[PDB]
């Protein structure tokens, strides 16, 4: 779910590293985002953001 | 010796030429329906915001 969510935002605004075996997004450049909304779309990750 | 009414005739036959029926195929269209519009394969941002 960290690569939807970081496919819903301007693509550098939401970095997945990868901390453990499992992968998690981290919020790494928040400027680069353009307003476009797409995780308001998504519908289970509206409520995480 | 001149020409006399003979007998009735008997039938009538009306002959006419016709051809015949091939089987119902129905090919309606070369390249057919309407095709859909659709989506370029990949297409990439065409723009970035400032900063």
């Amino acid at each position: 779910a960290a690569e939807e969510l970081s496919r819903c935002f301007s693509p550098g605004v939401i970095e997945v590293q990868e901390v453990q075996g499992k992968k998690v997004a981290r919020v790494a450049n928040p400027r680069l985002d353009t307003f476009s909304r797409e995780i308001f779309r998504n519908e289970k990750l509206k409520k995480v953001v | 010796g001149g020409l006399t009414c003979a007998s009735a005739p008997q039938g009538t036959l009306r002959i006419l030429e016709g051809p015949q029926q091939s089987l119902s195929g129905s090919p309606l269209q070369p390249i057919p329906a309407s095709p859909p519009p659709q989506i370029p394969p990949g297409l990439r941002p065409r723009f970035c915001a400032f900063g």
